[PDB]
């Protein structure tokens, strides 16, 4: 009941030429923006007009925006999150409100797979997954039955390259 | 060293 599919804007040349330029002049859209910097990429979600994604890739860094660089409006590096006003155009998603266990993990990739709430911060996945299937989806959303925000995508339980479960920080804190 | 939006994901 959830789908979704996935956009590129960007190539290296751009992607390099935007960062010591920090001036983001494309459209945005979407729920969820694929973000890059030199070294990683990974994945931004927006909720109440703030993109939030993780610090292990984030890092304290701005975003690059139309106007200019966008200072961090939230940064914790114990929690892994950071925060930046969104720019105009991203279409911000909303707090779960409801408490089902039943969740969906979306994907780097725009894929949509089913996980179980376990804990605070914790569900685990119903079909095993290669790492490599996860990787870069930092920062991701996991959503509610009726599509919203439960937490944001953080890290992965894994047992020689196959992950079995999911940690999240959930939507409360922000 | 700015991040960058390099894509999107359209959900519904
Ligand atoms: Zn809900």
């Amino acid at each position: 009941p959830i789908t979704a599919y996935s956009q590129q804007t960007r190539g290296l040349l751009g992607c390099i030429i935007t960062s010591l330029t920090g001036r983001d002049k494309n459209q945005v859209d979407g729920e969820v923006q694929v973000l890059s910097t030199a070294t990683q990429s990974f994945l931004a979600t927006c909720v109440n007009g703030v993109c939030w994604t993780v610090y292990h890739g984030a890092g304290s860094k701005t975003l690059a925006g139309p106007k200019g660089p966008i200072t961090q409006m939230y940064t914790n590096v114990d929690q892994d999150l950071v925060g930046w006003p969104a720019p105009p155009g991203a279409r911000s998603m909303t707090p779960c409100t409801c408490g089902s266990s039943d969740l969906y993990l979306v994907t780097r990739h725009a894929d949509v797979i089913p996980v179980r709430r376990r804990g605070d911060s914790r569900g685990s996945l119903l079909s095993p997954r290669p790492v490599s299937y996860l990787k870069g989806s930092s920062g991701g959303p996991l959503l509610c039955p009726s599509g919203h925000v439960v937490g944001i995508f953080r890290a992965a339980v894994c047992t020689r390259g196959v992950a079995k479960a999911v940690d999240f920080i959930p939507v409360e804190s922000m | 060293g700015s991040v960058v939006i390099v894509g999107r994901i359209i959900l519904s």
